[PDB]
């Protein structure tokens, strides 16, 4: 029940000297705009009801 | 064994030999002969120095240092370094410029001190910020050498704390006889509590300038700490009511209560050594020679300053050399602008005080 | 040990100025407690802004500081720290010493862990020596261990048991006082030709007896001296810092070549003069070396959240299972070193552990695409962790999975991390994978 | 009347370089978010 | 008698209802409505005259009101133009338009906009945080 609550983003936990942001946050626009998050709404999310 | 002192005029010196009988009839009754040598001076002076610590030196080897002086110049407690260093015996600031602490103690220094202790300062001025809640801060030190490291305490202990401190910035004036510069900075204050760290006569002139400011309205209040105060024998005419400074002074205690609380403090220390050693590391001979080398191998007095207790108050020393259990008598100006008792510390490092929230009252 | 001490101290009853001639003990420099206490040569703690100009010379981002724990090494340090924050450039590791530090080893291993290569000493020099044996002992001494030097330990045996190539720093006139004679008498003569043009200049004192009163002029002479700039010295521009100490004197920057110091580098104060004489790099070659070599290794701790990490334990072999997803895909596994009784006060015992769920799937087509390999752990607190106090009820800290990483220990969280403005201050987050929120559990009621 | 149905009840498909800004807006963001303006504003 | 002050941020947006609503100037005894803020158009005089008469115009919306809080967070001043030539961006040989040709070429500096942050958008313009969830949806009866 109730909306989402704090709506903020779930990221990854990296450190400030970490070069890595970059590649990675492009593989993020990657799966969002190629839908491996739709990806994992299918494998992991969209299986069961009541 | 033998303890040396050396006081600003005052109360005299046959006094001190009737507490020095007193304490030895008192309690914990010392197989070491403690013998007591006392002066009463006024000098600020090296020679004067010489004179009497090399001829002490050069008399029977004294053991231990007692200082409460008249004094308030404050490189004299730094001063004692080569005492400590050149003698090795332990040092007891009390009052005076031996009270004045800025001397971060040093691995050669053994320093001793009932003087005001500086991170139990800041905690205590904090803990006066909040016993009356005053949240809401105006800060102005100076740029005297070693208030940068109470900019430290103030940036961090506010920053570990989770009260969330209303802060205006540490105001440092830069220099002094600025007089235009000055009143810039200080146009800047425009909150109620002032939090001054500065000299004595640098206050006179912040008073001075404030007063024009309308600074020192008496909804405003002035929390000034034993940099300034010093002396509460000295009541200079431009510091008014609400003046608030912590200090240990003998308003709670005397001279020779002082003066046999430290003693027995080194009868403690005494005590352990001849727990844990059976022989003691003599003092020095004379200034005037080094004949094989400083090799403490015999262990002085450091790690037996760290457990000192008596007659239910613990006189116990931290790594630093300051009070585990302090006094830090609160001292406010009121109306007649007279030195009061306010506050204590010795419970637990507790406040105790009058619960009068109002005391900028029409000086 | 007689570094001048008492004669300073002795003159710093009524704070009287004193130049000390050419000391470079840095305790010295400490304001706070050396009152008036000015220097014709200035400690090496100067020396770490040094440091800094072969940064913008030479292109460094990760950073290996040693230092003696001193009064000189943690000024070095407050100045080390200020002058990287002032440009954000952030040092990797600070070891921590002693003066007689022999068992340097196990620090030394907690050297061999990182990217950088880049040493910068400050300790004395048996000190020196030993680590240049030990560290030449692990290996860790090849083209890219450059060895950042003070003055110190260019002396005595730190000198006879280093490698060559190595970069370290000659003060221009540090040693023929005869100029600093000259110099010094020019500079003290026209700072007394300026305090006579002031007014209410105080007597001085005769007696060391009877004067209870600390000098007026005191701070006058501290303005006069401050403010005073003698263009016209021998070692060059007699003008001083903000902490009595000569602004600008001349720099040269040496290498140990067959244990011969070669010139290379030369600066007005700051002004870049690398000498035609080459850098090779106190291993290989004259390449300007790379303290950034990657690991593919990736240091992971996963929080025990189903389904994004489904913590099931393994065979009897210690592997996972063969299984299927409800499509009859064969799942992407993780054996996972984690504790048995995750609970504070308890027997933890690492075992590995099966784990299931988005997060492997994500990090195996970054493996894929972006060529890592990746560390997996468990939690043994199971939290994420936050700022609470440590014992004398001030000490703010980072738990959990903030203190793993905070502590490098941990290198990466993958975990569905919500994204915290405060975390963001800290560690930072990529781009996010979920716009979500919070939501509230409420039971299902009976029918009538 | 709003028997314009769009696309499920909700379902979304599809789901300067430089500047020191950038932490300075996203830990703004994180604070208007932490605060809920943003959700004044909806 | 030099002062010099960098703080004017350019900030070039399209106009996106209900992000960005553009009134014109109101009569009401002054220029001044409660929540618009004048950004200057380039009204083309003619086609052969191309000459765009920067005319302020009122403006409100969402972005609008959060560069009002930037203004009382960040606390800065804040530049307000019209997108003219393309809308977002366009590849034309990598000649970009819109929003990301007047960031490319720094013509808007800050860009604000409803700025779908893409891949192809993050290769060329860095992004903030996102501000406002979306994605693509489809609208029916």
């Amino acid at each position: 029940t109730g909306e989402l609550f704090f709506r903020s983003g779930f990221g990854i936990g990296m450190r400030k000297d970490s070069p890595w942001k970059q590649n990675v946050s492009l593989s993020i626009l990657k799966s969002h705009e190629n839908g491996f998050m739709e990806d994992l709404d299918k494998t992991w999310v969209r299986y069961q009801e009541c | 064994l033998n303890i040396a002192v050396m006081l600003g005029h005052s109360h005299d010196v046959t006094e001190r030999e009737l507490r020095t009988l007193w304490g030895p009839e008192q309690a914990a009754g010392l197989p070491l002969d403690v013998n007591v040598v006392a002066l009463l001076m006024n000098r600020t002076d090296p020679k004067s120095l010489i004179t009497h610590v090399c001829d002490l030196m050069s008399g029977a080897r004294i053991h231990g240092l007692v200082f409460g002086d008249d004094t308030d110049q404050e490189a004299v407690a730094q001063m004692l370094d080569f005492i400590s260093s050149h003698t090795f015996v332990p040092i007891l600031g009390i009052h005076g410029g031996a009270s004045m602490i800025m001397a971060d103690k040093d691995p050669t220094s053994t320093f001793f001190q009932f003087g005001a202790s500086i991170q139990q300062q800041a905690t205590v001025m904090l803990k006066i910020m909040q016993d009356y809640d005053w949240h809401v801060f105006s800060l102005v030190t100076t740029i005297f050498p070693g208030y940068r490291e109470f900019i430290s305490f103030v940036k961090t202990t506010v920053d570990n704390s989770f009260v969330g401190w209303d802060m205006q910035n540490v105001i440092t004036l830069d220099t002094s006889f600025e007089d235009a510069k000055t009143q810039v900075q200080l146009k800047k204050i425009h909150s109620s509590v002032i939090l001054l760290y500065c000299s004595k006569d640098e206050a006179v002139l912040i008073l001075s300038e404030a007063r024009s400011l309308g600074l020192t309205g008496y909804d405003f209040f002035w929390i000034v700490p034993s940099l300034v105060s010093g002396n509460t024998e000295l009541i200079p005419k431009e510091f008014p009511s609400g003046l608030i400074s912590v200090s240990y002074d003998d308003w709670d205690y005397s001279l020779e209560a002082r003066v046999r609380d430290g003693i027995g403090i080194l009868t403690t220390a005494a005590s352990s050594m001849l727990e844990k050693f059976s022989y003691i590391p003599e003092a020095k001979a004379s200034c005037y020679g080094q004949m094989e080398r400083p090799e403490v191998p015999m262990h002085t007095l450091h790690p037996f300053m760290v457990n000192v207790t008596w007659d239910g108050k613990d006189l116990s020393f931290t790594e630093e050399g300051y009070q585990v259990h302090p006094r830090l008598v609160v001292i406010v100006l009121n109306k007649d602008r007279e030195w009061e008792k306010v506050g204590k510390w010795e419970n637990h490092t507790l406040s105790l005080r009058h619960a009068v929230w109002p005391r900028y009252k029409s000086f | 040990h007689f570094t001048p001490t008492p004669v300073s101290y002795t003159a710093g009853f009524y704070r009287i100025p004193v130049l000390g001639l050419t000391t470079r003990m840095s305790i010295y420099s400490d304001k706070s407690i050396h009152l008036s206490f000015l220097r014709t040569v200035p400690p090496y703690s100067h020396q770490s802004s040094v440091w800094f100009e072969m940064m913008r010379v030479y292109s460094w981002n990760h950073i290996i500081l040693l230092v003696s724990d001193d009064h000189e090494g943690r000024a070095a340090q407050k100045r080390l720290e200020t002058l990287l924050e002032e440009r954000e450039s952030k040092a990797e590791k600070v070891l921590q010493f002693d003066p007689g530090t022999k068992n340097v080893t196990a620090l030394l291993m907690e050297a061999k862990e990182l990217e950088a290569r880049v040493i910068i000493l400050s300790a004395s020099e048996d000190d020196a020596a030993t680590v240049y044996r030990a560290a030449a002992m692990l290996n860790m001494t090849g083209s890219g261990y450059v060895w950042l030097v003070g003055e110190r330990e260019i002396s005595g045996n730190a000198l006879r048991y280093a490698p060559d190539g190595i970069l370290g720093l000659q003060l221009i006139n540090g040693k023929n006082e005869s100029a600093h004679i000259s110099d010094a008498v020019g500079v003290v003569a026209q700072a007394v030709h300026e305090l006579l043009e002031k007014e209410n200049i105080t007597d001085p004192p005769r007696g060391c007896v009877g004067n209870t009163n600390i000098w007026k002029t005191g701070p006058l002479f501290k303005r006069v001296l401050m403010s005073s700039k003698y263009a016209d010295g021998v070692t060059g521009r007699v003008e001083f810092n903000e902490d009595g100490d000569r602004k600008f004197a001349n720099y040269s920057i040496m290498n140990l070549q067959n244990r011969k110091l070669v010139q290379v580098g030369i600066y007005n104060g700051t002004h870049v003069i690398p000498n035609d004489r080459k850098i090779i790099w106190p291993g290989g070659e004259t390449e300007k070396p790379r303290g950034y070599q990657m690991s593919t290794r990736l240091k992971i701790v996963t929080i025990h959240q189903e389904p994004f990490v489904y913590v099931k334990p393994t065979l009897s072999d210690g592997t996972c299972k063969e299984e299927f997803t409800v499509n009859g895909d064969p799942v992407k596994k993780v054996i996972c070193t984690g504790p048995n009784d995750t609970s504070p006060g308890s027997p933890r015992h690492t075992v590995p552990q099966c784990c299931y769920g988005f997060c492997i799937d994500l990090l195996i087509k970054l493996a894929r695409t972006m060529n890592f390999t990746y560390e997996v752990h468990l939690v043994a607190d199971g939290k994420f962790g936050t700022q609470e106090r440590v014992n004398n009820s001030n000490k703010k800290e980072w738990n959990g999975m903030m203190g793993e990483l905070l502590s490098g220990q941990a290198d990466m969280i993958v975990a569905p991390l919500t994204i915290n403005n405060e975390r963001a201050q800290y560690i930072e987050f990529s781009k996010p994978f979920k716009y979500q929120g919070l939501t509230i559990l409420v039971k299902k009621e009976i029918p009538r | 009347g709003c028997k314009l149905v769009t696309i499920g009840s909700g379902y979304i498909f599809a789901t300067q370089k430089g500047s020191p800004w950038k932490r300075q807006i996203d830990l703004a963001l994180l604070q208007f978010v932490g605060d809920g303006e943003m959700e004044e504003l909806e | 008698s030099d002062e010099p002050d960098d703080n004017h941020l350019s900030i070039v947006t399209l106009e996106e209802a209900p992000f960005v609503i553009v009134e014109d100037i109101d009569p009401l005894t002054e220029t001044c409505v409660r929540n618009t803020v004048p950004c200057r158009k380039f009204v083309k005089i003619n086609n052969s005259t191309n000459e765009g008469m920067n005319v302020k115009k009122c403006c409100k919306g969402f972005c609008i009101d959060i560069l009002k809080k930037l203004s009382r967070t960040v606390k800065f001043t804040y530049d307000l133009y019209l997108v003219t030539n393309g809308k977002h961006g366009k590849k034309v040989n990598n000649v970009w338009n819109g929003m990301i040709g007047e960031v490319v070429y720094q013509r808007a500096v800050m860009a604000v906009g409803s700025l779908t942050i893409n891949e192809e958008r993050s290769e060329v313009v860095d992004f903030s945080v996102p501000f406002v969830e979306t994605g693509i949806s489809v609208m029916v009866s």
